[PDB]
RNA sequence: AGCUGGAGAUACGCUUUGACUCGGGGAUGUCCGAAUGGGGAAACCCACCUCGUAAGAGGUAUCCGCAAGGAUGGGAACUCAGGGAACUGAAACAUCUCAGUACCUGAAGGAGAAGAAAGAGAAUUCGAUUCCGUUAGUAGCGGCGAGCGAACCCGGAUCAGCCC
RNA sequence: UGUAGGCGAACGAGCCCUGAGUAGGUCGUUGUUCGUGAAACGAUGACUGAAUCCGCGCGGACCACCGCGCAAGGCUAAAUACUCCCAGUGACCGAUAGCGCAUAGUACCGUGAGGGAAAGGUGAAAAGAACCCCGGGAGGGGAGUGAAAGAGAACCUGAAACCGUGGACUUACAAGCAGUCAUGGCACCUUAUGCGUGUUAUGGCGUGCCUAUUGAAGCAUGAGCCGGCGACUUAGACCUGACGUGCGAGCUUAAGUUGAAAAACGGAGGCGGAGCGAAAGCGAGUCCGAAUAGGGCGGCAUUAGUACGUCGGGCUAGACUCGAAAC
């Protein structure tokens, strides 16, 4: 059998698409906020790049 | 520790029938059977000429002899004869009170 | 045949990796380095010391229509034909679940399918070359 | 299915046995000694091999200076005579052959020698 | 390129699937079915637990001999295999249209050379052994090459089964390798030949 | 028709009014042992009561019951139940896991357990219990970390519901 | 002797009512995925304590509606687990293997609980060596037996270390990782009169092996020597890649069932076919948003998938083998 690890299936990995890996923008998000709109403004959804072969196999299955 | 009969302590010949021994240098040559061990398959017939030695052993004599003495065999002598010599064996004719089953070749008995 | 003379496909059948097995091939060491976590297993996938966290936005459920596109089914040269019965004989493969019609290319020719659901344009699609669509009432 | 070594090891150690035979003590006997004397006998094999004809290049060069010089001239100017008129080009194991012939020695002598005039 | 026997002799039909696939697809076929034949029974110590023995043998240090602690480790004599054999069914399932068109290149193996048909036409009496030699004898079957006969009347393969040079195949149950193995096939023909 | 254990060795003999050997019952069965007349350092000490000629035989523990008649102890693994680990993983470590694992103890059989819906469940379907496949690493649980992980539908093996 | 087939026994085993100190509750706790989480339900320790058929429990806080069901009494084969024991079988072992044991839980170690071995082979058949010789013997030489005594009971083969006997060549001013090439001397000629085999004198050349290392002849580690045991495996309807085969826009079974000197049936189920979204949900479009700027996605290159086999990796489990002090 195998297990996808649950940490990856809300999390900012998307498996979505071509089998590529995207992922969320971190910087700031619920701590403090107190600078840039156009920055506030930036954490949303991007991608990844180096990594995504790790990601499939946290869930092949695409939880 | 092998037991040796793979013959189901069944025994082809009776003691005293007179044999016919198939192989080795007694073949074609002709005795009763003296003595039927029927576990260890060993046959004795008049003739199985062998030469045992002792006038080493005190309790015979302070000497003793070299003799003439049987050497008992395999269960490979012909059981049983007739005019026609070796050959195998039917069963289950019927004696004068048919409770003796008995035995034939082409046909006959014993 | 005769057998002996049978023989798998050429490049059908790799023999083994003998790992070990002296200095004609693959030595002292295995193919593992010198030291270092190449002893026994253990560890898995993570860098230990930081996950590569990012946050969570969550939610639980959903539940998918089966498909169906429009562009096999102008090629199949028999219409009017009902969903599930007539579906099934021709794959459409899940049963626990809805069946609905995408706009995949050109309808053509006439055809009268019952499906479980449809996009509001190939309603469009499908009574513009006069066709039926009966969703269950 | 078991498959223990068996004949296999003993084969191959009898090969190497076998290689060593003139061996001294137990380079001669003891199998583990005997592989181990061999990987320096292959070293010097190869090297050998090679430098077999750096000596015999060495003892042709040798020969030849001793004619050279008895009969007046030298190895060094004696080869440049024999260069110097371009016909001869033989090696020197065949001007030692010559040396081991004086006449025709010193025949090649005056001829280099009527060479570096 | 077909005949039968005393019954009727009309062919049946001639079509072979593919031609006889060099081993390509015969080859693991007939080694599927050896290794689904075969039975995983070979057992051995435990490179530990199934030896039988004790604790630590003695003191980690200070003893002066090679570090230790049991009796039953795999470079010790006394036993326990690392790697050492377990049962396993080695079983898998071929895939089925390889089976079929296995069993198809085999017959078509059999065709283009050593294949025989038959009805019935036996003309075996009360399952005589004898009567089974003169049967085949005549249709050239005179010992010099191996037989699978494939027959389901129980009395014709019951003559049959005890001759070296054949062996009887009961029903539907052939076997592409049995019939690679012997050197002749002779078919029921009016069974499996047909639909 | 041989037999007289392995055991290979001699002597003594048994057997065709049937041996041996093989299947089936019977009958003897010393003492210890749950041991049980009482004691005890098992296999040994010391008694009592009826038979009563005597040699010899039978009874003499406790628990349930009037009374028959049950029970005690043993059994490789398997079952259920009363208790219940720690290494270990978590690259530390408390929750967590390792795990109701190992282990101890009780009850019992050739099995045991469970079982004949104040249920699953979301079609106003299902219709006892157990087991396999699958649904499925889905749902979900988790210092939401390491990790832990169902059930229904569906397919088979077997299918009996009877009593107060 | 059996095998196919057939017979085969006196005695022998074997198919108006419908369960209260309870349902329920509070406090402590716990099981199923259920770690107080919104925490339902069962489950019980403590304290309490209902209702009857226009009645009671559940549907995961809770309410109404709508459905499922009648608790607080019991019994119940079979399918299921194991294998002390029996048979059958084996791409299982064959005397360091295989159970520890070719038998023995013995010998031996321990006050004890407990630990715990080596294993074997005359020969066809004992015909198991009468007799003679040297010796108290033991051991041996003859003779016989036997096909073989080149089998004789320290009885199949009988490798290596290691110990000897004999013969060739050699060696007592030599400095030496034991060899390497070359030349000469002697010996020999059964893959062998040669670009020979054994040996040898002299010349030149030449820092054991492995490991661990920036760096090893090292005065760094391991190792007396020969034998033999001895380390990258297995598992799984797992994930991923390469290669190969069947079928291919489709491909395939699992549990099992029926047969088995052979395998077929078995579509429940799995993967491809549509994606975007946090999800409702839309759908070749989709999320963000008040409409237009983007992200992923299809068109386009429609890159064809799937069931197996082998193999490279991954996972999980002792997971390449040995090795702790500890708990
Ligand atoms: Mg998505
Ligand atoms: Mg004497
Ligand atoms: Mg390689
Ligand atoms: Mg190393
Ligand atoms: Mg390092
Ligand atoms: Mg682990
Ligand atoms: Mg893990
Ligand atoms: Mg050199
Ligand atoms: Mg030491
Ligand atoms: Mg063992
Ligand atoms: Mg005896
Ligand atoms: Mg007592
Ligand atoms: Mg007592
Ligand atoms: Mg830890
Ligand atoms: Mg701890
Ligand atoms: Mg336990
Ligand atoms: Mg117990
Ligand atoms: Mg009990
Ligand atoms: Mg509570
Ligand atoms: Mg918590
Ligand atoms: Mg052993
Ligand atoms: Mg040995
Ligand atoms: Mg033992
Ligand atoms: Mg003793
Ligand atoms: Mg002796
Ligand atoms: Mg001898
Ligand atoms: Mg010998
Ligand atoms: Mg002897
Ligand atoms: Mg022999
Ligand atoms: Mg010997
Ligand atoms: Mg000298
Ligand atoms: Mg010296
Ligand atoms: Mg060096
Ligand atoms: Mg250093
Ligand atoms: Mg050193
Ligand atoms: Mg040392
Ligand atoms: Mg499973
Ligand atoms: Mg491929
Ligand atoms: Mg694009
Ligand atoms: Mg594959
Ligand atoms: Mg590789
Ligand atoms: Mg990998
Ligand atoms: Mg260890």
């Amino acid at each position: 059998p195998k297990m996808k690890t649950h940490k990856m299936a809300k999390r900012r990995i998307k498996i979505t698409g071509t089998g590529k890996v995207m992922a969320f923008k971190s910087g700031k998000r619920h701590q403090n906020t107190g600078k840039s709109g156009d920055e506030i403004r930036g954490k949303g959804k991007g991608f990844v790049l180096a990594k995504a072969e790790w990601a499939r196999m946290k869930l092949m299955l695409p939880r | 520790p092998s037991a040796g009969s793979h013959h189901n302590d069944k025994l082809h010949f009776k003691k005293g029938d007179t044999v016919i021994v198939l192989s080795g240098k007694h073949k074609g040559q002709t005795g009763k059977v003296l003595l039927a061990l029927p576990r260890d398959q060993k046959v004795v017939v008049e003739g199985v000429n062998v030469i045992t030695k002792n006038v080493k052993p005190s309790m015979t004599n302070p000497q003793g002899g070299q003799e003439q003495r049987e050497l008992a065999l395999h269960a490979s002598k012909v059981a049983l004869v007739d005019p026609e010599t070796g050959k195998a064996t039917r069963v289950r004719k019927q004696i004068v009170d048919g409770k003796k089953v008995r035995v034939a070749v082409a046909s006959g008995k014993t | 045949m005769k057998l002996h003379d049978l023989k798998p496909t050429p490049g059908s059948r790799k023999d083994r990796k003998r790992v070990g097995r002296g200095p004609g091939g693959t030595d002292k060491t295995a193919g593992r380095g010198h030291k270092g976590q190449k002893s026994r297993s253990g560890a898995g996938k993570g860098a230990f010391f930081e996950g590569g966290r990012s946050r969570l936005i969550a939610r639980l459920p959903k539940r998918g229509f089966n498909n169906v596109g429009t562009t096999y089914e102008v090629v199949k040269l028999s219409q009017l034909q009902d969903l599930e019965d007539t579906t099934f004989d021709r794959d459409t493969l899940e049963a626990y679940r809805l069946v609905r019609r995408k706009n995949r290319p050109v309808k053509l020719l006439a055809s009268g399918e019952i499906s479980r659901a449809v996009t509001v344009h190939v309603d469009a699609a499908s009574a513009a070359a006069i066709k039926a669509v009966e969703a269950a009432g | 299915p078991r498959a223990k070594t068996g004949i296999v090891r003993r084969r191959r150690h009898k090969k190497v046995l076998k290689r060593a035979k003139g061996f001294w003590g137990s380079r001669s006997k003891q199998y583990r000694n005997a592989f181990q004397t061999l990987l320096n006998a292959a070293t010097y094999e190869y090297r050998d091999r090679r430098n077999k004809k750096r000596d015999f290049r060495r003892l042709w060069i040798q020969r030849i200076n001793a004619g050279a010089r008895l009969h007046g001239m030298n190895y060094s100017t004696f080869i440049n005579g024999l260069k110097r008129a371009n016909i001869d080009l033989n090696r020197k194991v065949l001007a030692d052959i010559a040396a081991r012939e004086p006449e025709a020695f010193k025949a090649l002598v005056d001829a280099s020698r009527n060479a570096r005039q | 390129a077909q005949i039968n026997v005393i019954g009727q002799n009309g062919g049946r039909t001639i079509e072979l699937p593919l031609p006889e696939v060099n081993s390509g697809v015969l080859h693991e076929v007939v080694t599927w079915q050896l290794a689904s034949r075969r039975r995983g029974t070979a057992s051995t110590r435990t490179r530990a637990q199934v030896s039988k023995t004790g604790r630590k043998m003695y003191g980690q240090k200070g003893t002066g001999n090679a570090r230790h602690g049991d009796r039953s480790v795999p470079t010790f004599v006394g036993g326990g295999v690392a790697f050492g054999p377990k049962p396993r069914s080695y079983d898998y399932t071929l895939p089925r249209q390889v089976r079929q068109l296995g069993l198809a290149m085999a017959i078509a193996s059999r065709q283009e050379g050593g294949k025989l048909v038959a009805v019935d036409g036996f003309d075996i009496a009360d399952a005589k052994t004898k009567n089974f030699i003169s049967w085949a004898k005549q249709n050239g079957l005179d010992g010099t090459e191996k037989v699978l006969l494939v027959t389901d009347d129980e009395n014709t393969r019951r003559a049959a089964r005890n001759v070296s040079w054949v062996s009887v195949l009961p029903v539907a149950g052939v076997n592409v390798y049995d019939i690679l193995r012997h050197d002749r096939l002779v078919i029921d023909a009016a069974a499996l030949e047909i639909v």
